[PDB]
């Protein structure tokens, strides 16, 4: 089970959320159970936590290869966050086993997605340029936050989240 | 340079290439490795030089933890000594035990007078010290209680006799050298020409000297014979 | 002092003492020693780290902190009076005023039964490694370097192995930058001369800045106009 | 955590397990 | 958990392979190795019962603290497949030429 | 100064030094070292940059910038009025004025909780690979120079390399060239005697140059006729 | 001059020319060397003076990545050194390690001893270092880590063997040259003549000595046979 | 022709290949002709060398959607190489004619696409990830690990692939990796 | 744009080269280095669709800061047929030694 | 795997509920 795009909209006002089923042949039983969202003040890395944000189960919304299919577009002020300053966490779950022909380390219920706004270091890096273009020499900040950014990806690919939250509330929000 | 080499320059100065030669390659051994501890203190015991790289030698020592007495309780703390006794160092170069690697760690090596009282200062509680026991052993000795769990360490000195700490010589990367012809000898170039000197000399007057040659219950060195 | 007191780690002297050939068996071990001899030897107070820590006192006694060096001040918790010496010599003996201290190892000797009293203590500013850490001045490491070098040249010329010209020479520059890193370290910076320039001019003369704790040793003396 | 329904069937299971 | 435990594990591991090679490890790290190995007992234990998701919080960014701080202890590496910023894949299928009242349309 | 520091790279002072063939074994790890030796032996304040940075105050403590050598001064970033240094050994310590600070390593500890001040302090210009960057006035260069060359000359002399003579001729050339690049750089230009012209004749004393940053302090006093 | 001209010339001198010469002139390479570097420390180490270019000699060295003990976590971070063994330098000249451009690049070469501490001063951090280990390998170290992609390098240097830093001499433009014969021999022209000089004299009376001659399972020499 | 899910499993098993022809009706005809693996040192300029790691023809199957569309699960124990110290070359060739008025350079009946397993990199990057907090000095080894990673990149998307292979074997061709243990571990 | 891939590949090809040949280069130039591929990923990714007429003008103006600035990063050249002063291949065909009314004439 | 208070409250209420 995989992510088809999973992106806050260039308006900053959806988060667009398709989730997919991998298409192989084994995954026929399985469909998609539920997407929970969480910040960086409500994520655990047992999986969701308690209190979350956001909750949603499929079923509600259909009345079966439509449940293997799902797109979402939340409207981010109803959730009463911070597009700018947020950073969230979306989980996806299966109810559903797959046949027992499946190659080692495929067979995995949950998944996760992590999502900031591109859209304040866009215009930081248009700042620092700008401050490029005067003399021509590289400001430190502007290094620095290329690294850092750099970092939090690491961090996020090794699935270190909890330092990764760090790095975040340390240098992109204060 | 190796062991080989000098050995045979200083047959080759002596003319003893014929089996039945009464000075064997030992005799030249024995006096090579003399002569250079001689000439290295005579060289760098008068006042503080610079000691070449090729004066010394590394030795590995395997340690093992040993009782300060016996196994009685109040004998005093335990200490890690080498496994086999170990060369003598001379006092002219500089010293050093490392864990196997020369540029890092911080084992001393000092004298045995002093290893009696070390560790007193709370700073230098942490610092690992070495000297060769009268038994001739190579006993360590501090008061942070990790260093018992250490196994392996390298000994970098000017060791006094040269066949010694060949012998005890560290595995290189091919393998163990087993002849130690085929070792490199421990002592600079500069130093070489007069040591060569000294054992030629030292063998020219006994090489054509008389023998007790006839076998006949009879002392036979007073007539020349 | 003028200058800023960064900290480096005690090896910075080995990198430039084991630059002499002669000079080339020195150690850490040795470093420690010779640096911890120079640092009591000079005794600078911007070298120390100024620290305060609470204790309680049993019966005119208290335990002292493990890393104290040198005591500042002393002063009751409550109150905030400081302690002076104590003269006193029969303090908490009995036979059949103003409150004091003394200090000789773990244990302080008040005047006070029960009460809790603070000290501004000095320590040793020390590394990862349970170690000194030294000011990377290069005045205090040149003068430094030349303690170490002094001392193991003296070695080597009880020993013979050193000419006296070259010991003599030793002496002489570890002397000159032995006075050089004494005043480097004590002139006052502009910041601090505004604070004896405060203490000197005072028209009515301030004399108990010792009862607080020296807050007011700076403080301009403000003359109202009439 | 958030328990999905068939992990609380496989507790009920393994609890009734020692039935 | 039973990370923690490999986490543990290596840690200590590290520690005695150190003493092995050399004969001193800075005790600013035995403490760090302590409180590693102490945590993972208290978690795994008797005591895993008073924690709430909070506490869980508060225990895991404050071990992350002991994560690169030597190199006995590394930072744990878990099998993620995201990143922050994320790749489109969907296509892009409209219908005879057509649109709605205001915009595209597709299949 | 009367002169302007003009800024050349450090390789300057090997090009000037291993035209004695007696220093071709010089390379720029040892120029970088008594170059640094050097500057701060000396302390000429024209050598360092002045810059300023402002810090935020969390508690009593602040953070201090990296290449920070030594204040000038710290004042508030609100009212601009100028810290003079502690004299108190219980500053943040409470029981049961006048601001102040105080710095040590990469802190600073000043008297207010939460606050911001500016801080003017000196760093060494650096260069694009990122090394000391030296005047090129030559009695500097010449200063450098000789310094290396005694340090050099010294510790050929205690292998016993150098001739006594050569060595002491060293030192007096040393000796004398470092007295004239002391006069050179600390003797006031023609403007700067003329801010201490302005300090020096005053009808009416300006002792509170410090509550400002000195910036009247070359401010020329104006007497009213009547 | 090549070594060819130097052995010849002492040869020649010595009128060795037989082949069925008891000293062939590997004997007479092996004392020019050792000559050389008596010479040459006899000269350049009283006192500091002028090393001519001709007793330099230079040698292509190619760098590995290896472990400070071995592949462990926390046993330090990795070293660069040369694949085969360097030959030790004479502490008379001015030792230097290039990168393949003598008037380019800083690569300090600096004693054993003082590469354990080193680096901590911070506009020291971009220095590679050098230092001829106990293993005989020249080790590098530095805190950027860039050194470590650091491919291949030359030193030059008045090393102690000769024939040592001849055999890993650098490539020539025309190419390689196979016999040792034909490379430059390092030392000055004016110590020349004081060098032939001294191992003429080496040579001179071994070459007229007496010899066990006789096949009698018997030492002959005290006969002067 | 382009590539679906290029990847190796991080559990260091399986080598993971998804092709399918594009979707336009230019490519219709067109399909898929054999799967060549290949390594670093089995590599040649120009197409698969003839001593190749895989073979597999797609016409040896049901044969047309499925044609199109091609999927494998490679384990890495059979194709005797290391997961982590090996990078293989995915070559795809396609059998048929793209139908004319195709803008040219779409009709490459050849494609090539690069794997390496990235977890040990990013071990490695880990170490030197905490460099970055630490201010009043440059991030060195973050600095040179994110450059390493780049230059193999770079390298494979301007299909300079020799030059990839000498900076894949100057840095990470003595990449360790946990071998996988036969046993399947059991979950779900 | 496919020339900031270019680009980029040869600065870090000529940075690993000289790592290579030497064991250091100028971080005050890995810096541009840094710069460089950040904007190289910026505009070849998901974030390009931010990008207006004026954040390429500046975007453009700021990268040529870096063109000679070291000698990794080098001056782009483009396919270019112009100059600032141009050729006149015009003739002069007069007709009928004709003048017009004020001007001469042409065909 | 681990559990914190609030797992065991849910998976407890969520037995009594169907028993």
């Amino acid at each position: 089970m995989h992510f088809n795009e999973l992106r806050i909209s260039q308006d900053n006002r959806f988060l667009i959320i398709d989730v997919s089923v991998d298409n192989q042949d084994y995954f026929e039983d399985v469909l998609l159970d539920s997407i929970v969202i969480d910040t960086q003040d409500t994520f655990v890395m047992n999986g969701p936590s308690d209190n979350p944000l956001y909750i949603y189960n499929v079923e509600d919304a259909y009345d079966t290869q439509q449940m293997k299919n799902v797109r979402l577009e939340l409207n981010i002020q109803d959730l009463k966050v911070s597009p700018c300053s947020t950073m969230f966490f979306v989980y996806v779950k299966s109810k559903g086993t797959p046949s027992t022909d499946t190659p080692c380390g495929f067979d995995k219920d949950q998944i996760l997605g992590t999502v900031i706004n591109l859209q304040p270091i866009y215009k930081q890096t248009l700042k620092y340029l700008k401050e490029v273009e005067c003399d021509c020499n590289i400001p430190k900040g502007f290094i620095d936050m290329i690294l850092k950014l750099k970092a939090i990806e690491l961090c996020v690919r090794t699935g270190n989240y909890p330092q990764a939250i760090k790095y975040w509330n340390k240098f992109f929000i204060k | 340079m190796t062991y080989n080499e000098l050995i045979y320059m200083v047959l080759d100065e002596l003319k003893l290439s014929s089996d039945d030669s009464y000075y064997t390659p030992d005799h030249v051994i024995f006096l090579l490795v003399k002569y250079r501890s001689f000439l290295l203190k005579q060289r760098y015991s008068d006042i503080k030089k610079q000691i070449p790289d090729s004066d010394y030698q590394s030795i590995c020592l395997d340690l093992i933890e040993v009782p300060a007495i016996s196994g009685e309780p109040c004998e005093g703390s335990s200490y890690l000594r080498s496994k086999n006794k170990v060369p003598t160092t001379m006092m002219i170069g500089n010293p050093r035990v490392y864990p196997m690697d020369f540029y890092q760690g911080e084992i001393t090596y000092i004298s045995r007078d002093r290893m009696r009282y070390v560790g007193y200062n709370k700073f230098l509680r942490n610092i690992i010290y070495c000297s060769k026991a009268p038994d001739g052993y190579l006993y360590f000795k501090s008061w942070n209680p990790q260093f018992l769990h250490l196994e392996k360490v390298s000994f970098n000195a000017i060791f006094e006799d040269a066949k010694e700490a060949s012998e005890m010589a560290c595995p290189e990367e091919n393998g163990t050298i087993c002849k130690l012809e085929d070792k490199e000898f421990p002592i600079e170039d500069a130093l070489v020409p007069p040591l060569i000197e000294l054992v030629v000399k030292e063998l020219r007057g006994p090489e054509y000297s008389p023998k007790d040659e006839d076998n006949n219950a009879k002392d036979d060195l007073p007539d020349a014979r | 002092m003028v200058n800023n007191i960064n900290w480096v780690k005690l090896p910075v002297i080995l990198d430039r003492l084991l630059r002499h050939p002669l000079l080339t068996d020195l150690n850490l071990e040795t470093a420690i020693q010779y640096t911890l001899d120079f640092i009591s030897a000079m005794g600078l107070p911007n070298v120390y780290v100024d620290k305060i820590e609470t204790i309680d006192i049993k019966e005119y006694r208290g335990e002292l902190p493990c890393d104290l060096i040198s005591i500042n001040q002393v002063r009751l918790h409550k109150n905030g009076i400081a302690l002076r010496a104590m003269t006193d010599n029969f303090n908490a003996y009995p036979t059949h005023g103003e409150p004091s201290f003394k200090t000789q190892g773990r244990v302080i000797f008040t005047s006070i039964k029960h009460e809790k009293v603070d000290i501004s203590y000095k320590a040793i500013m020390l590394d990862d490694e349970g170690l000194p850490l030294i000011p990377d001045n290069p005045i205090f490491l040149k003068t430094l370097e030349l303690y170490i070098k002094k001392e193991w040249f003296t070695i080597l010329f009880d020993m013979g192995k050193i000419s006296p010209a070259v010991l003599n020479n030793t002496q002489q520059e570890y002397a000159f930058k032995a006075g050089q890193c004494n005043n480097e370290f004590v002139i006052p910076s502009v910041s601090e001369m505004e604070a004896i320039t405060n203490m000197w001019n005072q028209l009515i003369p301030r004399v108990t800045e010792f009862r607080r704790g020296f807050k007011n040793l700076g403080d301009k003396e403000y003359i109202r106009v009439h | 955590m958030f328990f999905t329904q068939e992990d609380y069937r496989k507790i009920e299971k393994w609890l009734l397990a020692n039935s | 958990m039973d990370k923690m435990l490999e986490i543990s594990e290596e840690a200590i591991t590290r520690y005695f392979t150190t003493l092995s090679q050399f004969g001193y490890k800075k005790y600013s790290d035995v403490d760090k190795i302590i409180v590693l190995f102490f945590m993972e007992e208290m978690l795994a234990g008797e005591m895993s019962y008073y924690v709430t998701q909070d506490d869980y919080r508060n225990i895991v960014n404050a071990l992350y603290c002991l994560a690169g701080s030597t190199c006995m202890i590394d930072f744990p590496m878990f099998e993620s497949y995201d990143t922050l910023v994320h790749s489109n894949n969907r296509t892009f299928v409209p219908r005879i030429t057509e649109d709605s009242i205001l915009r595209s349309t597709e299949d």
